[PDB]
RNA sequence: UUAAUUGCGAUAACGAACGAGACCUUAACCUACUAAAUAGGGUUGCUGGCACUUGCCGGUUGACUCUUCUUAGAGGGACUAUCGGUUUCAAGCCGAUGGAAGUUUGAGGCAAUAACAGGUCUGUGAUGCCCUUAGACGUUCUGGGCCGCACGCGCGCUACACUGACGGAGCCAGCGAGUACAACCUUGGCCGAGAGGUCUGGGUAAUCUUGUGAAACUCCGUCGUGCUGGGGAUAGAGCAUUGUAAUUAUUGCUCUUCAACGAGGAAUUCCUAGUAAGCGCAAGUCAUCAGCUUGCGUUGAUUACGUCCCUGCCCUUUGUACACACC
């Protein structure tokens, strides 16, 4: 046999990663938690509020696993969306700049993210271990 | 220069289209038709088709050497890289613009407008056209405007066989 | 004595296709006579230039439009060949209209 | 029977509901015979398909709309209104839940209730406006027979959307109830009442 | 409700002042060989079947 | 709305006139037979000619016309 | 060296390239397996070609796909058409033709295109309107 | 998370800051009901109280209400960045401040007066009862205040 | 307002007595018995899947159907 | 019959041209060619992690090779093809089979005769003649003004929510476009809740921006049908950015304000398939502004596949004190 990351669906993975981060509690805090919009178009901050950021960095981690060299802006642009701009139509604008940077900076210290050449960030050795274990753990919950 | 490929080729087309309209206005007396601008390395062959070729040349480098320097001062070039050659037209009747400037002159000079058209049509049929037309408009006598139409043979208006065949 | 291969790329960009394709055929046929290692006539995507414009001057009557566009045919013929053989293939194989051009620097 | 080991592991529940029987999404597609000519060879359960979604070049010839599955026509009619125009994915989800409601509702195959609903809600005779000098006299004309199918399909989902507007009762909960009321000929639903309204309008103009 | 189950033999052209109606001759299923030309609202093909309340009442071309 | 044009029907009438032989019922043969003889500029037009020639051959089997 | 085919698949403008191989039975897409896809309701539409023919054909045949262009439900249909051809191209190449006919017979009876490359490309949104056919809104009041 | 066990029935309204805090519902959306609070500010305030947003909070503890009210009164003392405010930058050289109740509607009426005193192109248009921010009312809105 | 939003212990007890032996179980069908509002019913549906008692059929956000434990 | 004066056919007409068609451009098919480290894959090197057997995912322009996808040349391919009825067993139409394509294959591009007192003298050193021609109606600066509002219509956008809203999470496009004499697109890194700064690059462009990981969508939660968390208008204050200059908010962002409006009367617009409808992108104008627009791709139905009932047009016969032609 052979265990892998993808066999676990992304919804259940990020939840299992979030719970994994809550068990440690050493992912770190940015300093703007629940005094923050998250997306520059978004009338209400995160509803889960407390926690939340652990689901966020898990999401950035699995995106950086899947892709070659993802930076800040590409995350912003990915995680952005539709402004309820008014009686005018919608537009796309990239999500909050700093928060995603604080997600990345925190993931660098833990050892999930590694700095890549050319432009952006890639994955560490010890980051890949936790990804695979969390994948193995969620597969056991399904069985 | 260097500019982008897509901006150079549009600036070349403009440059040509400027030159084209200059030589329409400047070489009216000479009976000019069209330019064929070739752009090789170092030299660029700006060929100019016209009826009265001896008038375009002048007296062995005179009018062409005025115009070469004019093209250089418009578009920043140096002497040597631009070279003018005034050639004859292979059958003048087939080219529409040549006939246009002849009809232009015949009206300007003083001639019967109807017969001016009929004479130029007969010339075009003699040269070797499957068909032809002349529309002349405005006020050919009287105050109120008219069009007047003088033609011969098969005239295709529609389809692509138009850009290929009919010189307008 | 030299045999110093600089790796030269040839640029062929133009509007007309039947000239361009004939020009591109002429260079590879010269490469076959001079017998060089070369990548074939590579064909890059055609940048179509779309000037949208209302047909009218006055902006009155019905609202009609003309997409006045320009075809462009960007091609490449990469040579693994010396400087002197490139100087030959620049001198010959020159047609009107098509923009022959050399990069020369790998 | 016989769960074959593929490298990309498939769940045990999915591997069972495969191969041996030509099922629907999870449960079987068989049975659901109409026993009422006109609607046979148009309300086609005879064509077995596993999901209520196709590309389906049915809108081209003329009678290719008949060969389309009845479940897709329900997702298709559920797409009405500009808020929900396009978006089959949502409608397929809604069609999934209506059938799950009917499976819970007194057992029974849910496609039977879907088809039994369409049969009752199809009008027999419908009036069309004739000129006839000037006044608005309406001759009773016979309906035939995709038009009965097509009008019933809309009539059903109109009963759903009318109930759905300003309501807890989810479009699937409404539609399933409309199908249930149309299966057990009750005349409480919008599809049956509107069938009855025209019928009535057919008898008056004869 | 006494229903008469009817069946098509020939579509007798598209009729009516408006386009959405059709004259069609009908050989009904039970008790065959009693042909009646009755109108039709929707799309039709030969061998189709018609559900209707009122059968024996022949219709004409609508003005 | 597939009614073949005049030139199609005019040529194909003049084609079968001059070449009843060299026209085997089926299309692809008659198609290649058309491009041999008559000097068509188009592809579609040539294919459409061949299309009528065939319909003339298939009538020819069921008596004259 | 091993017996392999590179079976493409297409819808609107989506493009899936299903490589097929010999082995245990991988059916992967961009690295991730068959089981995900992740429009979720149309998981079963990419299971359709597998269940029709049977899981037994995948004990030998090992598929792997890479999808580009289009949207979600298109790329599903791109994958889906890359899969159905994947088997037929393998059964045409390295297995009997009677099986490949039995595949095509099963595909044609339950034909939601699958083997047939889909025809429909978008009409240009020509002027005097919002879309292609859809005109503006004249007024004479 | 948990359905309301125990006797319950702990007051339907609930008055706060001379205004009606609606019973049941939620803190955030009972706060919006107060004249001067919105959705994003009230969600900011609920964080400092450490009450669940899932809870209905018409059955609140009295000490929790006193925290909330103090958070409304004082921005700078508590952890509020101080440009998340209703008013900011006002009087001569000093501090930002805001209100969220009867204090705010009075402050707005005082700022409306301040605009009327200065007689600005905004303030002149407030006197008319018309369109301040250069919006065209050639066609739109033929009823008005 | 049409009421049926107020939370009580008397209403808590009636929901538990009105739980077992019920074909349809969803957010709509609880509210159709003039019960606690949409989400309060939705929360009440969540408690009825704590330790069996009512088992699930669908799992969707708003389309959350359940049925009694047979 | 045809979409077509498109053809059969009957025939003082016969054979012709124009227009239609053909043509052209584009969008559809090629495991059949020619091609690629600016397009993508396979083995293998080094190398990251796993289960720990051989196996799985990778990351590297380390090698070697391939052209399915990709481009894009050159070709072909569809002809209503084959079969069936149906029709003077004609022109053709209708249904099955295969076939990428069976709606003129889809869409446009050009588009005749004759004109119209249509519109343009505000695109024009295109222009006749009346205007003017230094207190210029020339030019040029400087401030305004076109945007004002009792009120009429006309395109548009946002909504009147539970097929929802709001959070997260998942996360897939295509047309494009873009600076070296300027100041363009602007990744990557830090600062900032934002907007936006800054350093640095890459890119004159299948190479960098850019997989423009766009939106609507899909999943799990919060509210449940109350002018409610629907709906965002009006407002106040600040924080940004363009420009010499922003008040008559340029735009963006911040928090606050929470108005009208529970699907709209008489009327009438648009539409027959990858269309309508939704959704966003995109260039155009642009220093700065998108509710606009010409393009683009995503989601993708309903209902005909007819008829002359209305509307318009066209012929034809008929009438006509009309021919500046029903004003
Ligand atoms: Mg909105
Ligand atoms: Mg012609
Ligand atoms: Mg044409
Ligand atoms: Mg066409
Ligand atoms: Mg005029
Ligand atoms: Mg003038
Ligand atoms: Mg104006
Ligand atoms: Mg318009
Ligand atoms: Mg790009
Ligand atoms: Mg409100
Ligand atoms: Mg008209």
């Amino acid at each position: 046999p052979g265990v892998s990351v993808r066999d676990v669906p992304a919804q259940d993975f990020i939840n299992n990663y979030a719970s994994f981060l809550q068990r440690q509690g050493k992912l770190e805090v940015p300093g703007y938690v629940d005094i923050v919009k998250t997306s520059a178009g978004n009338e209400l901050p995160p509803q889960d509020s407390e926690g939340w950021f652990y689901k966020r960095a898990a999401s950035v981690a699995r995106h950086i696993y899947l892709r070659k060299q993802v930076g800040v802006g590409k995350l912003n642009k990915l995680y952005g969306g539709a402004k309820n701009r008014g009686v005018r139509p919608h537009k796309h604008v990239d999500a909050s700049g700093s928060i995603n940077r604080k997600v990345l900076q925190s993931l660098e210290k833990l050892g999930v993210v590694e700095i890549s050449p050319k432009g952006g960030r890639r994955i560490s050795d010890n980051g890949l271990r936790d990804l695979d274990r969390i994948a193995a753990a969620t597969l056991e919950d399904e069985e | 220069a260097i500019i982008s490929k897509k901006r150079k080729l549009v600036a070349d087309g403009v440059f040509y289209a400027e030159l084209n309209e200059f030589f329409t206005r400047e070489l009216a007396e000479e009976g000019y038709s069209g330019v064929e601008v070739r752009v090789t390395p170092t030299k660029t062959e700006i060929i100019i088709r016209a009826t009265k070729v001896q008038d375009v040349v002048g007296e062995n480098g005179r009018r062409i050497n005025e115009l070469t320097l004019l093209i250089e001062k418009r578009f920043k070039y140096k002497r040597g890289t631009i070279a003018l050659y005034a050639e004859r037209v292979h059958d003048r009747g087939l080219s529409a613009v040549a006939q246009a400037e002849s009809m232009k002159f015949k009206l300007l000079n003083g001639l019967a407008i109807r017969r001016a058209a009929y004479g130029v049509v007969r010339y075009v049929m003699e040269s070797g056209a499957k068909g032809c037309e002349v529309v002349i408009s405005g006020k050919l006598r009287a105050a109120r405007a008219k069009s007047m139409k003088f033609a011969d043979g098969f005239l295709i208006h529609s389809g692509q066989p138009v850009n290929d065949f009919i010189e307008t | 004595q030299e045999v110093v291969i600089h790796k030269i790329r040839i640029n062929l960009t133009s509007t007309k296709v039947k000239q361009l394709e004939n020009v591109s055929a002429n260079i590879i046929k010269n490469a076959e006579t001079f017998k060089l290692v070369k990548k074939g006539p590579v064909r890059l995507p055609t940048k179509v230039l779309k000037i949208s414009t209302r047909k009218t001057p006055n902006g009155e009557g019905s609202k009609t439009w003309d997409t006045y566009e320009m075809r462009i045919h960007k091609r490449y013929i990469d040579l693994e060949a010396p400087a002197h053989i490139v100087k030959r293939i620049t001198q010959i194989t020159i047609e009107p209209g098509v923009d022959v051009e050399v990069i020369i620097a790998a | 029977f016989v769960p074959v080991e593929l490298a990309t592991t498939i769940p045990v529940e999915i591997q069972q509901a495969q191969q041996e029987i030509k099922l629907f999404n999870k449960w079987s597609f068989e049975d659901v015979e109409v026993k009422d000519a006109s609607l046979v060879d148009y309300i086609q359960i005879s064509k077995p398909i596993y999901v209520a979604h196709t590309a389906g070049r049915y809108a081209n010839k003329r009678f290719r709309k008949a060969q389309c599955p009845i479940v897709e026509r329900l997702t298709n009619s559920l797409m009405m209104n500009g808020r929900n125009n396009g978006k089959k994915l949502k409608a397929v989800r809604i069609v999934k839940h209506t059938l799950e409601i009917i499976n819970v509702l007194t057992d029974q195959n849910p496609l039977q209730v879907v088809v039994d609903a369409i049969i009752n809600s199809g009008p027999r005779e419908d009036t069309t406006r004739v000129g006839g000098g000037g006044a608005a006299r309406r001759q009773a004309v016979d309906v035939s027979p995709l038009r009965r199918v097509n009008q019933s399909i809309a009539l059903l989902t109109i009963g759903a959307r009318e109930a759905a507007f300003r309501n807890i009762k989810t479009i699937a909960e409404t539609l399933a109830e409309e199908l249930i009321n149309a299966a057990k000929g009750s005349s409480t639903s919008y599809a049956i009442k509107k069938k009855d309204e025209l019928e009535r309008v057919a008898k008056s103009n004869r | 409700t006494p229903v008469t189950l009817a069946k098509v033999i020939k579509v007798l052209g598209r009729t009516g002042s408006r386009g959405g109606v059709t004259q069609v001759r009908v050989e009904f299923l039970e008790d065959t060989t009693r042909t009646i030309v009755r109108n039709v609202k929707g799309p039709v093909r030969e061998g189709d079947i018609l559900v209707l309340m009122e059968s024996e009442r022949e219709a004409r071309r609508l003005r | 709305g597939r009614v073949r044009t005049k030139t199609v029907k005019r040529a194909s009438k003049a084609l079968i006139e001059k070449y009843y032989p060299k026209l085997t019922m089926d299309f692809q043969t008659n198609k290649r037979l058309c491009d041999e003889i008559a000097t068509i500029q188009s592809k579609r037009l040539r294919n459409k000619i061949a299309g009528y020639t065939t319909h003339l051959m298939k009538r020819i089997q069921k008596g004259p016309v | 060296t091993v017996p392999s085919v590179q079976t493409f698949g297409k819808k609107k403008s989506a493009t899936a390239v299903a490589h097929v191989k010999a082995g245990k039975g991988l059916i992967k897409v961009n690295g991730s397996p068959i089981t995900l896809v992740q429009p979720e309701i149309l998981r079963f539409k990419v299971y359709e070609p597998l269940l029709l023919v049977g899981l037994d054909k995948f004990a030998n045949i090992d598929i792997r796909v890479k999808v580009t262009g289009g949207g979600h439900v298109s790329q599903v249909y791109a994958i889906r058409q890359a899969i159905a051809k994947g088997l037929v191209a393998y059964h045409q190449k390295f297995v009997d033709e009677q099986s490949k006919n039995e595949l095509k017979k099963a595909f044609t009876s339950y034909d939601r295109t699958l083997l047939i490359a889909d025809s429909r490309r978008p009409e240009p949104k020509k002027f005097g309107g919002r879309g292609a056919r859809s005109r503006f809104q004249k007024s004479y009041r | 998370s948990l359905v309301v066990q125990e006797q319950g029935s702990f007051q339907h309204i609930l008055r706060l800051l001379n205004t009606n805090v609606d019973g049941n519902i939620n803190v955030v959306y009972a706060l919006t009901t107060i004249r001067g609070v919105g959705r994003r500010y009230a969600n900011l305030v609920c964080k400092k109280a450490d009450v669940d947003l899932h809870k209905r909070a018409g059955e609140l503890t009295q000490e929790e209400l006193e925290r909330i009210v103090q958070i409304m009164q004082n921005p700078t003392h508590y952890k509020i960045p101080a440009w998340f405010l209703n008013r900011q930058k006002d009087v001569n050289d000093g501090k930002d401040y805001h209100s969220l109740a009867n204090n705010l509607e009075s402050k707005l009426r005082d700022d409306l007066e301040r605009l009327k005193k200065i007689r600005s192109h905004r303030g002149i248009r407030h006197f008319w009862g018309l369109r301040v921010r250069g919006q065209h009312t050639k066609t739109t809105g033929r009823r008005r205040a | 307002a049409k009421h049926a939003v107020v939370l009580d212990q008397d209403k808590f007890d009636r929901i538990m007595k009105e739980a077992p032996t019920y074909r349809y179980v969803s957010v709509s069908v609880l509210v159709d018995r003039f019960k606690l509002g949409g989400s309060l019913a939705r929360v009440a549906l969540r408690h009825l899947e704590n330790e069996g008692i009512i088992k699930p059929v669908s799992k969707h956000s708003k389309q959350a159907i359940y049925t009694r434990a047979t």
